[PDB]
């Protein structure tokens, strides 16, 4: 029963040895195992169209029956490397290929991975929510045998079973040195939240990461993974084993149609200047007034630009808004604008999410009682928005963590013997309704609520806005509030209501979503003029801070700075400009004085 | 929904009504995805306290 | 115990009303084969003759507010909330998308001596 | 008089077919009686919203596409009704000028005391402070 | 039906691309505007009976795997039964005897 040979694995390791031999054509795969060779690495990475290209039949084969085809080219790898120099291959007992490239099919999501890829490549794009600590698995263990002076062998490969024993019973002894260990990590990817329906459920998927692999992913990336999809032994559960991973920008890129793009294009060459205050008016048009909120809203999408110095700063562009105001005022609807109009948001109560809470958190499985660091929600936030309500009643353990992520921009945890330093970049809108209500414009923010100062000084702008009794502003706002109840659709008869389905001037909101994300793609940069001009306003400030919300100091400069660089974005400008500085000095000035 | 001693609600509970209430929605979250379930019902609370 | 495994699987939430399409099985469960849900909503002339006749009538809400809980003691008012409860506000949809809640939710604070809990059923 | 599953049937019948809009002259009404709450002033935009629902609910009933001004009288007359039984509950409950005043002349002595635990909150109790306002003012200072 | 759904839909696209070649199964599902019968109105005898009814989800369970074509290998005799078809349903499983 000992197998002789196998003519396909003999071919197609001879085809994959040719496709290597990368002589007669370009030396690009040549080249790479060269710079492998210099890297010292032991997985070179492979482009599947190029195998289409040079075998489509090859290719179909590999990506249709992907373990046995990936062994012939691990098999054809180590070959090559041998060829090329023997010594550098026995370095290392085995090589890895790479999938990269394009897959028509086989390319999905977490969402749309079907049982039916089983044993299929598939090219797995999400984003990273768990992750186990690194492990070392054995996977050949060297035995030897002092009665009989004789070694013994065993591989576990996918196949209590440590053995200790010579069938004479004899004791064995490990040759640890000769065993064959490998790092090991396992992490889950989920879909993006962005584009997920809310009806349907998550989809999370087991990734297993060895060798190079391990380490290259962390809680809370978005990345795209090639590998193996595959069942476990046993009605049965799933995994993915990693070939290959690679974390794609996070910022991505708004594709759409050349059709948003032109709209978009039009409209901004329409009324470049306006359309910041277009935006504001339709951004929260079912909420009179707080039109100043509705501006720094508008900047806080856009944001600014990260700075990084030589000296490895990473000077933030997100801005961060604080909103107080008394109960039964529009701050709850003004949430529920951000998180339909944001492109990537993620909505969060003062609890925080269930467990992790707002930043990352360790958590035992339970079911194996094996560790697993969990990202929170915050982390998943990382260069996107974050909108927390109840922000009076984050738990004081949130309210020390939350200091980290303000300051740098990432959180770190080493708790449990875990280590870990995870990216939570995320400019964030917070809202808290004053204790017993009834704010009083005598005492601190802080102590209307209390947040020791710290936050507030973080907080790029703190907005109050108070449930004065005007009967002429009370009347603007619920002759506006009756207004929206009497507003019936078009196609309507005054009769029934809309049906209770199981589903869930004015710009619409998708194309403002459009337009923010393509204007966040741009980069304004800064102005001499406008430079100028802001400098002499921070001053002006300073020499408005003689008279007796918090003192003008350099946070809010760098403030204003990141306002300019949102405007500059709001207009497509390439620079900042005068109008961009002008108009966040007003802001600021409405925020700081009444 | 007819709710003897809505005083008397778990915390979790509590927690949910405020979107329930505010939403007429049930939001469920697991890591990044937070699924959705509609509830656009009226509510009779009863309480002694 | 519903039993989906291809397509069909994966395309509700618990919740919704639905109608399947399935085979009686006993291990007591479904094997379903389809599925429709009720997206959007879900009468006999005589009734809506009714309705449009009490609903005409000048005393329609004194009539309902005090039809309906003769049974319980001390009700002056309540069954009129308890009434526009049930008949519920409109769920307007606002002119930019967004939505606000068609029901009415009401309190019932004080005594648990008196017989609410009879109202409640 | 009606039926039980009658009842249910009309409501039903009228909730699936009618959902009532406010008439221009009815909104007016209430805008200009909303504004006298505030003055008068408690009334806030939430309780401005949960009056046009019962008035859609009001109209509902006769079926009206609209809701009148006597449709909102009806429903202001409720909430009044609910607004003086808010009143004796805010009273009942302390929860509002007077309880910010209470709650810091607490502050106030309790800072003059120190700056056992069930002593010292009965003891705030027996000086006319109710407990959960007690209790609020020290999660307050322990947040704080 | 359903080896009627997949030979009618692998010669309507006979000339699918490289790779796209290898025919996949198909899901015929189904529907009807037939009324629903009431779930009360459900007894022994249709059991393995079509039935439509109606209803309203209380709750669901995790999208997981469930396997229809399985093999196995004796352990020692290595004997292997192959391409066994697992009836679907909320079963288990059935080993040979030897
Ligand atoms: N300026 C405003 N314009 C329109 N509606 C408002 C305004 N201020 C408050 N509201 C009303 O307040 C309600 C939402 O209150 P919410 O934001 O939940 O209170 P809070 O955020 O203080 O808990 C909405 O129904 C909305 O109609
Ligand atoms: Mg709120």
């Amino acid at each position: 029963t000992v197998v002789l040979d196998d003519v396909e694995l003999r071919e197609a390791q001879r085809d994959y040895l040719d496709f290597l031999d990368d002589e007669e054509d370009q030396g690009i795969y040549q080249s790479k195992v060269r710079e492998l060779i210099s890297d010292n690495q032991y997985r070179l990475i492979v482009n599947v169209n190029d195998l289409r290209r040079k075998n489509e039949k090859r290719a179909n084969r590999l990506l249709n029956n992907a373990f046995e085809e990936l062994v012939a080219f691990q098999r054809a790898l180590k070959d090559f490397v041998a060829s090329i120099d023997a010594t550098y291959a026995k370095q290392y007992e085995e090589f890895y290929v790479g999938l990269e490239g394009s897959f028509g099919s086989k390319h999905v999501s977490p969402r749309t991975l079907t049982s039916c890829f089983l044993s299929c490549v598939v090219c797995v794009e999400g984003i990273v929510t768990k992750c186990s600590l690194v492990r070392p698995k054995v996977v050949r263990s060297v035995h030897y045998c002092p009665a009989t002076k004789k070694t013994i062998e065993r591989r576990y490969s996918d196949l209590s079973v440590y053995p200790t024993k010579d069938e004479e019973n004899n004791p064995l002894e490990t040759e640890y040195g000769l065993s064959v260990y490998k790092d090991h990590q396992t992490i889950t990817i989920q879909e993006m939240p962005e584009k997920a329906p809310a009806g349907q459920l998550p989809r999370s998927v087991d990734v297993i990461l060895d060798d190079d692999l391990v380490d290259k992913a962390k809680p809370g990336d978005r990345v795209q993974v090639v590998g193996t999809y595959r069942c476990l032994p046993g009605t049965f559960r799933t995994v993915l084993i990693a070939c290959n991973v690679k974390q794609m920008s996070k910022d991505a890129q708004p594709s759409f149609s050349a059709e948003d793009i032109a709209k978009i294009k039009k409209f901004s060459k329409t009324r470049s200047k306006d359309i910041f205050d277009q935006l504001a008016k339709s951004l929260a048009p079912s909420i009179h007034g707080h039109d100043y909120v509705k501006k720094a809203i508008l900047c806080l999408l856009l944001g600014g630009v990260e700075r990084d110095l030589e000296n490895g700063s990473h000077i933030r562009g997100d801005i961060n808004i604080l909103l107080i105001g008394d109960p039964s005022v529009a701050k709850s609807q003004l949430l529920r604008y951000v998180l339909c109009t944001a492109p990537r948001a993620i909505p969060t109560t003062g609890r925080g999410s269930s467990g992790v809470g707002l930043t990352a958190a360790v958590t035992t499985d339970q079911e194996t009682g094996e560790r697993r660091l969990e990202a929170g929600a915050m982390v998943l936030a990382d260069r996107g928005v974050v909108c927390i309500d109840e922000f009076d009643k984050m738990s004081d353990m949130d309210r020390t963590a939350i200091h980290e992520v303000m300051e740098q921009g990432r959180v770190t945890i080493a708790k449990a013997g875990i280590h870990a330093r995870l990216n939570a970049r995320c400019s964030v809108l917070a809202a808290a309704n004053p204790v017993y209500g009834r704010y009083d414009q005598y005492k601190t923010p802080m102590e209307n609520i209390g947040l020791q100062d710290s936050l507030l000084s973080r907080f790029d702008l703190l907005f109050i806005m108070l449930d004065q009794m005007d009967p002429e502003q009370d009347r603007e706002i619920s002759d506006h509030v009756l207004r929206m109840h009497r507003y019936r659709a078009p196609g309507e008869q005054d009769g029934d209501a809309m049906p209770l389905g199981s589903a869930v001037k004015m710009v619409s909101a998708a194309f403002m979503k459009k337009y923010i994300h393509v204007a966040k793609i741009i980069k304004p940069v800064l102005t001499q003029e406008s430079a100028t001009y802001i400098a002499e306003e921070y001053s002006r400030l300073r020499s408005q801070d003689s008279m007796s919300t918090s003192p003008v100091t350099a946070r809010t400069l760098e403030t204003l700075i990141r306002l300019a660089t949102a405007h500059a974005k709001a207009r497509m400008s390439k620079t900042v400009d005068l109008q961009d500085a002008e108009e966040a000095v007003e802001l600021v000035q409405y925020a700081y004085f009444k | 929904v007819c709710i003897d001693e809505f005083d008397k609600m778990r915390e979790d509970d509590r927690v949910a009504i405020h979107e329930a209430m505010e939403q007429q929605t049930i939001s469920i979250a697991k890591a990044g995805i937070t699924t959705t379930l509609n509830s656009r019902c009226s509510v009779l609370a009863a309480a002694n306290s | 115990q519903l039993y989906c495994d291809r397509y069909l699987c994966d395309k509700v939430v618990p919740g919704n009303r639905v109608t399947i399409m399935g085979i009686y099985s006993i291990k007591s469960y479904i094997r379903v084969l389809g599925i429709q849900v009720d997206t959007d909503g879900s009468v006999s002339p005589q009734e809506e003759e009714e309705f449009r006749r009490l609903a005409a009538l000048p005393n329609v809400y004194e009539v309902i507010s005090k039809s309906i809980a003769p049974s319980i003691f001390g009700g002056t008012d309540m069954k009129k909330a308890i009434a526009c409860l049930l008949f519920g506000g409109s769920r307007k949809r606002l002119p930019d998308g967004l939505t606000r809640r068609g029901d009415i939710n009401l309190l019932m604070l004080g005594d648990p001596g008196t017989a609410k809990s009879q109202l409640l059923k | 008089e009606i039926d039980l599953a009658k009842l249910k049937k009309f409501i039903a019948y009228c909730r699936v077919k009618c959902g009532p809009r406010l008439s221009a002259e009815a909104a007016e009404k209430l805008k200009n009686r909303y504004i006298i709450m505030r003055s008068g002033a408690p009334i806030t935009v939430r309780q401005l919203e949960a009056i046009v629902r019962i008035a859609e609910a009001l109209s509902k009933m006769k079926l009206q596409p609209f809701a009148t001004e006597a449709d909102v009288e009806e429903a202001l007359r409720l909430f009044q009704v609910s607004t003086l039984d808010a009143a004796l509950s805010g009273t009942l409950s302390g929860v509002s000028q007077e309880d910010q005043e209470m709650l810091s002349r607490i502050e106030k002595q309790l800072k003059r005391r120190f700056a056992s635990e069930h002593s010292i909150i009965k003891d705030f109790t027996k000086q006319k402070y109710p407990e959960h306002a007690i209790h609020k003012v020290l999660q307050l200072m322990l947040r704080r | 039906l359903e080896e009627a759904a997949k030979e009618v839909a692998d010669e309507v696209t006979r000339p699918r691309p490289s790779g796209e070649e290898v025919l996949q199964d198909i899901q015929v599902m189904l529907k009807s505007d037939a009324s629903p019968s009431s779930i009360r109105s459900l007894k022994s005898d249709m059991m393995s009976h079509l039935v439509k009814i109606p209803g309203i989800i209380i709750a669901a369970s995790a999208v997981r795997a469930k396997a229809t074509r399985i093999s196995i290998q004796c352990r020692s005799c290595r004997n292997t039964l192959t391409n066994i078809a697992m009836r679907p349903g909320l079963e288990g499983y059935a080993l040979p005897r030897k």
